[PDB]
């Protein structure tokens, strides 16, 4: 098993925010990131570090190496409010990360 | 000046072309070798089987 | 007739009773290599009687739910004879090779089994994100066995080993491509392979490279009423041809 | 290239038996059908002139695409060549064990807008640069690196508006054939890298913007495409079935050999 | 400058093109030819190649090896039909993912004389007689012994030779086939029927099996390339 | 292409259920099948997966007693049977299709499985 560490973010309107999760060790470089949103319905976006998947808006951008990994938008809108997941999949069995939401900021 | 002649593809008539690169690794597709060697694959035996006698004699 | 072989190379020879006729590679014969293919710069040297002489692996059991087993090629000669030593002391190489199954049994029994030979086989790790170690792609001289079922992913280096997929992922009714034959107990009782030397560099390092591997698939399950012989086996022979070598290195 | 025909024939009855063989010697039978019935005597003119090698790879095809985007630190892609990336071309490839071919190379590019903030932009003509790297040579890191001088390195310069550009690589390997499948490992004591990823050792290709970010950010996108020549082949290959996996290495999941019916004897 | 019409149709970029481009290698020394055992040169020379098909497919015979083996046993009475399935190479699944399925599916057109190789993988001790018939199009799937017969067939009988061969022969209104299914270009049925029943002795098993082989002749032609539709992805490999 | 789940249901503690997940739009023996269950104070759990064309089950050591992976070929949906239902079981459960290497791209519309008196 590989531990998925990750808590609660809040931010304004067009800001640049970021989100980081790392793991218990090295999964060299295979990482995703989901979207769960507030409805219950949920969709890719960064099939591996940095890549991003056909027909999300470009304002997404990952990074990160070795065991410390952040997910970036660099301005914040209404249909990104939601909650986001990064797992690993380098070795058996699929570990999820812990949620992260995101709200507004007063 | 070159200008080698040949036949286009049709059904049952000419055109010249000059490489114009000095390499020969730059010219045109070659799609005109129509070599057909079928019994390395078909007849892969020592003795030749003919079709007329029976196989295991 | 045409039943009948006499196979003899260096010491040893082999002699049917009744075989098919011999399938002899992709249409060519081996053979020394020429002055215009060499990058040697050093003169090779050829045993040539003390190499091409045949070789006894291992004799499995065929049972009814067999799946199959197979052999990476010039790997489990590794320890046979002064070709083992042989292989320890050089560089580089290039081999051809003779391939003799034989399995016998009474006119009682049925099956049909399947050999053929594939050079540049790859295979597949259980978990798709790993490849598999060294010791479970081939024994020393000993077969390593196929199963009927799914091999977990729970396993961490471990050869996928579901016998319709034949550990590339190809239909195994598709695997006749190859230079193969059959055996059937109604009517054969062994087969030949000869294979000249297949690689995209003239010499290679046997070590670090298997450039061909043998296949048996079972698709006919061996099946026989009551009475006759449970326990049946199955022989392979294998001889080199013409090989050479070259690097003379210290033993590893 | 004219395929052959048939001939005539007559009712026949002796015991010269072609219909009977014996496909156990792993012999294909090379029987015609003016063996098992009366036939006529046809003129026949199909041939199989598009059913060649060359017509069956000499076709262009999309191997990869990347993105950048200009306003930003580090913005410039990279990408390790390898033909493994794209379904439909690595499984056309794996038909063959040896392949030895030209090769022939064409890029296009598009550009897009980004949102950007600053009031009335207008930007002038965009150029890209393109830079192949061998195994071995200098890095860039950023976008004004000394790595972009193109001193030796085979680079191009391309302005969008005119026609996509073009170049030509000869046959570059260090065998006498590239290997679709290599069997093996690195080190002598067979361990670590296993598979076709060790001789997978080409160069990397480099693209980076050449103006500035003036006023608006700009994100484009290249394509890379692939078409091959002179192509010859060796070794046979039965046709890779069930999905692709993996990139470095050739793991895949079991699956059935092909989809079922209700019945042996149903149609 | 030499007075010179730009034509319609430059600036294009064509999936099919023939032309010259400049080399980016100049004057390259490339690795002299080598002499390889096996090299094809047109791709008529796999599809001549047989294949084993899976007939047995009842559901869960795909997972297996049992998709191959074709059931055959002894019976009391007469007249029974082993198997049948319709001859199409580019749509029918049965014919599918074969070797000969897989070339088929690369192309639209296609036309030539297909063999098809039986072999009787019984014990040495059993003999039995088998009706292979072909069906052209026009009525139905024939339903008897007797109906078959009215078809293009041979009789089949085992003995030392444990293999034969059946050659349908090319008949159709058209010079080509597609692949895809059609109602208008149909090709017919292939059905095996029980001759006589299977004589088997004492202490002998009564199940016994039969495989399947199928392969082109020399007339065969495709045509008119395609993109295949088995596999798909979504996402870049890595 | 999307894949459908059944409603949502409830059952005594102890008892068992079946859900359903209703795949269109894609050949359904080609690709995998996965089951994930989210707790709603919790993060995201795998559970185990299921190959059509073999009829292939593997659970993940948390489920290893519990869920019974079942799948039909006709009518190209999937099962996932749980068994002796406890209070930890009260959660939202997920199917989905495993992409090319690791993903996960197509996701159903989730479904919500109580327990109570």
């Amino acid at each position: 098993d590989i531990q998925m560490t990750q808590s609660s973010l809040s931010a304004s309107l067009g800001d640049r925010v970021t989100i980081s999760c790392r793991a218990s060790q090295d999964i060299s470089n295979y990482l995703n990131w989901y979207q769960q949103k507030p409805d219950g319905s949920v969709k890719l976006l960064i099939y591996y570090t940095s890549t991003l998947h056909s027909g999300v808006p470009s304002r997404f951008s990952g990074s990160g190496s070795g065991t410390d990994y952040s997910l970036t938008i660099n301005s914040l809108e209404q249909e990104d409010i939601a909650t986001y997941f990064c797992q690993q999949g380098n070795t058996f069995p699929f570990t999820f990360g812990g949620g992260t939401k995101l709200e507004i900021r007063r | 000046m070159g200008a080698q002649v040949s036949t286009q593809k049709t059904g049952a008539i000419h055109y010249t072309n000059i490489n114009y690169y000095k390499d020969a690794a730059s010219n045109s597709a070659n799609r005109q070798d129509f070599t057909q060697d079928p019994g390395k694959f078909t007849e892969p035996v020592k003795d030749i089987m003919v079709k007329t006698m029976p196989a295991l004699n | 007739s045409d039943r009948v072989r006499s196979i003899t190379l260096g010491n040893s020879t082999i002699t049917t009773q009744e075989c098919a006729n011999v399938v002899v590679g992709y249409g060519v014969w081996p053979e020394y290599l020429k002055d215009n293919e060499a990058t040697a710069e050093d003169q090779p040297t050829q045993p040539d009687v003390a190499t091409c002489r045949f070789y006894t692996l291992e004799s499995v059991q065929w049972m009814k739910n067999s799946a199959g087993w197979w052999w990476k090629l010039p790997d489990a000669l590794s320890q046979m004879g002064l070709f083992g030593q042989n292989m320890q002391y050089h560089y580089l190489g290039r081999t051809g090779y003779t391939i003799h199954v034989q399995c016998n049994a009474s006119k009682f029994h049925q099956g049909c089994l399947l050999v053929v030979c594939v050079p540049e086989a790859e295979m597949g790790c259980s978990n798709l994100n790993n490849t598999p170690e060294f010791s479970e792609l081939s024994g020393g001289d000993s077969a390593r066995m196929f199963t009927d079922t799914q091999v977990g992913e729970s396993n961490a280096k471990k050869v996928q080993t579901a016998v319709w997929n034949a550990g590339m992922g190809v239909g195994v009714g598709n695997l006749t491509i190859f230079p193969h034959q059959w055996i059937n107990l109604r009517t054969n009782n062994s087969a030949t392979l000869v294979m000249p030397y297949i690689n995209s560099v003239p010499m290679d390092n046997m070590f670090r490279h298997n450039n061909l591997t043998l296949m048996i698939i079972p698709f006919v399950p061996l099946n026989y009423s009551e009475g006759s012989s449970p326990y049946v086996p199955i022989t392979v022979t294998i001889a080199p041809m013409c090989a050479e070598y070259n690097g003379l290195r210290l033993a590893s | 290239a004219r395929v052959a025909d048939t001939i005539s024939s007559r009712p026949t009855n002796s015991e010269s038996i072609p219909a009977l063989t014996a496909a156990e010697t792993g012999h294909t039978s090379q029987v015609v059908p003016s063996d098992t019935m009366q036939t006529r005597h046809v003129k026949n003119y199909h041939s199989r002139s598009e059913s060649s090698i060359e017509n069956f790879l000499c076709r262009s095809a999309c191997v990869y695409y990347a993105t950048y985007t200009n306003n930003s630190k580090k913005g410039f892609a990279e990408w390790v060549i390898n033909t493994r990336q794209v379904a439909q071309l690595r499984r056309k490839l794996e038909l063959f064990t040896y392949l030895r071919f030209d090769l022939e190379l064409t890029f296009v590019i598009t550009s897009a807008q980004q949102p950007s903030t600053a009031s009335s932009v207008d930007a002038p003509v965009q150029t890209h640069q393109i830079m192949y790297v061998p195994p071995g040579g200098p890095v860039p890191t950023k976008v004004k690196d000394y790595a972009w001088q193109t001193s030796t390195n085979p680079s191009v310069f391309w302005t969008e508006g005119n026609a996509p550009p073009r170049m030509s690589i000869p046959f570059i390997s260090i065998g006498n054939a590239y290997s679709c499948f290599y069997d093996g490992w690195t080190q002598f004591s067979r361990n670590g890298v296993y598979g076709i990823n060790t001789l997978n050792n080409m160069g990397t290709l480099y693209m980076r913007h050449v103006n500035e970010a003036g006023q608006g950010p700009i994100k484009s996108t290249v394509r890379i495409y692939f078409k091959p020549k002179h192509v010859k082949a060796w070794v046979p290959r039965p046709p890779r079935l069930c999905q692709y996996e993996k990139q470095k290495n050739v793991n895949f999941s079991p699956i059935g050999v092909t989809t079922s019916r209700t019945d042996i004897i149903t149609t | 400058g030499l007075p010179v019409m730009t034509t319609p149709g430059s600036t294009q970029f064509l999936t099919s093109d023939d032309f010259q481009s400049p080399s980016a290698m100049p004057q390259f020394d490339v690795t002299p030819e080598m002499q390889i055992p096996g090299r094809v040169n047109n791709l008529m020379e796999i599809a001549e190649v047989d294949s084993v098909v899976p007939v047995n497919n009842t559901e869960d015979n795909v997972s297996s090896l049992k998709a191959y083996q074709i059931p055959v046993q002894s019976n009391s009475d007469n007249g029974k039909q082993v198997f049948g399935f319709p001859l199409q190479p580019g749509a029918n699944n049965v014919l599918n993912r074969t070797l000969l399925g897989e070339i088929l599916n690369y192309y639209t057109h296609w036309s030539g004389s297909i063999k098809l190789t039986f072999m009787f993988c019984g014990s040495a001790m059993a003999t039995g007689k088998f009706l292979l018939a072909y069906s052209p199009p026009g009525a139905g799937v024939p339903k008897n012994r007797k109906d078959a017969m009215l078809g293009t067939h041979v009789i089949w009988d085992v003995g030392l030779q444990s293999s034969c061969v059946l050659c349908v022969p090319w008949i159709s209104q058209t010079h080509y086939r597609y692949v895809v299914e059609d109602e208008y270009t149909a090709a017919g049925y292939v059905t095996c029927w029980y001759q006589t029943n299977i004589v088997v002795p004492a202490d002998v098993q009564s199940s016994c099996d039969i495989l399947c082989f199928v392969s082109a002749c020399n007339d065969f032609s495709v045509r008119m390339l395609k993109d295949t539709p088995f596999i798909r992805q979504d996402t870049f490999y890595q | 292409v999307q894949l459908q789940q059944s409603a949502a249901e409830l059952a005594r503690p102890g008892a068992s259920v079946k859900m359903s997940c209703k795949a269109s739009g894609y050949t359904f023996t080609t690709y995998t099948m996965h089951w994930v269950k989210q707790r709603p104070g919790q993060g995201l759990e795998w559970i185990g997966y299921i190959n059509p064309s073999s009829r292939y089950t593997e659970y993940n050591q948390k489920f290893k007693d519990k869920t019974t992976l079942t799948a039909d070929k006709s009518s190209s949906t999937a099962y996932m049977q749980l068994s002796s239902l406890t209070f930890e079981d009260s959660a939202v459960y997920y199917c989905a299709r495993r992409s090319e290497a690791d993903r996960f791209v197509y996701w159903g519309q989730g479904t919500l499985v109580t327990v109570s008196a």
